[PDB]
């Protein structure tokens, strides 16, 4: 069924079972509408013999240059999706909620990369993309597809963020806090703003794009101070650097991040250790630092995630395409040919 | 434009 937005109990029926299931997801959570709230959310679900939910796509759609939108579920479906048929039959409930407004219903889930599961898919009628659009680097695909995730399972025991490391590591972990460097949390806009100065200055230094500051104040009064939480590190009350982490599913996400010119301690070590400590406490099974482009020591993004993730990076499957109007499509989308 | 997210 297509879940109606304005029957709280139904909303929330939908929101227990993403908040819930080891595939749940934050960017498929219903408060990532209030985020994105430039795109328009259509979402569907599918219930078992006794009414339950067991597979739920929260999509969003926007517009592009024709006149049809293009429907993407974030890291969604929450379901297995190795399952292709229950896959198939719950892209058929969105796309009959789509109701031929799309061209296309796409999603990215994090489940890794293999020959069989690509291969089913495209056998299934989907187009993937994954590593026949690599050679376009790590903007190939929305989202990046290799990723650095630290498995805290392998841990059963560790306490603290430095029961996880080498030596050679411990060393570069405890330095930041021997030279002063102090973190504190939360979720206001006290942490909100110091997060924004870092996260403005970052971009200017790296000339990257950024976002406007409404996009994380959407993001902190969807989410609560349990699954949200902005780290801050400074010394003698002198701002460093800052990051966002989110707690949803099966892991920690580090999804956002700032720092100040120059000198920063090696205050970026510290909110790293400090969010691995909150996965540790909480008994999370991941902790994701998220994208990276290539593993690489050419790649910055890699060698400061490598620190902290020996572990090879996680390929995923990438962009899983539901073509409904494939002459829109061709013109939208490039397969790596 | 650019990590997503």
């Amino acid at each position: 069924p297509v879940l109606n937005l304005n029957d709280p109990q139904a909303v929330e029926r939908y929101e227990e079972f993403m908040r819930q299931s080891p595939y749940g997801q934050v960017t498929q959570d219903l408060g990532w509408a209030k985020v994105k709230n430039n795109w328009e959310p259509v979402d569907v679900y599918l219930e078992d013999d006794q009414g339950a939910i067991i597979a739920a796509m929260s999509m969003l759609l926007g517009d592009t240059p024709t006149d049809k939108k293009f429907a993407y579920a974030s890291k969604g479906p929450v379901m297995d999706v190795t399952d292709v048929d229950l896959l198939d039959r719950l892209v058929d409930e969105a796309v009959k909620a789509l109701d031929g407004r799309a061209y296309v219903l796409r999603f990215d889930p994090e489940v890794a990369y293999s020959d069989e599961f690509n291969t089913t898919l495209q056998d299934h009628g989907y187009v993937t993309r994954n590593r026949n659009v690599a050679d376009a680097g790590m903007h190939a695909t929305i989202q990046p597809r290799l990723n650095m995730v630290l498995d805290l399972t392998k841990f059963p025991d560790a306490k603290t963020t430095l029961d996880l490391y080498p030596s050679k590591t411990k060393s570069k972990i405890k330095r930041p806090f021997r030279d002063g460097v102090e973190v504190h949390s939360g979720n206001s806009a006290t942490e909100l703003d110091e997060f924004f100065k870092t996260y403005t200055t970052m971009a200017e230094r790296h000339g990257i794009t950024h976002r406007p500051i409404e996009y994380f104040q959407r993001m902190q009064a969807a989410f609560d101070a349990d699954t949200m939480r902005i780290f801050v590190a400074e010394r003698e009350g002198k701002l460093l650097s800052t990051g966002i982490a989110l707690k949803y599913g099966r892991k920690i996400w580090y999804m956002y991040a700032g720092s100040m010119d120059g000198n920063t301690y090696y205050a970026p070590y510290a909110v790293q250790s400090e969010m691995i400590q909150w996965a540790l406490d909480t008994n999370t099974d991941l902790y994701d630092l998220g994208g990276i482009e290539s593993e690489s020591t050419d790649d910055s993004l890699y060698v400061f995630k490598h620190v902290f993730v020996k572990d090879a990076p996680r390929e995923y499957i990438g962009e899983i395409d539901k073509v409904l109007d494939p002459e829109v499509y061709a013109e939208l989308v490039k397969d790596g040919h | 434009a650019x990590c997503x997210x």
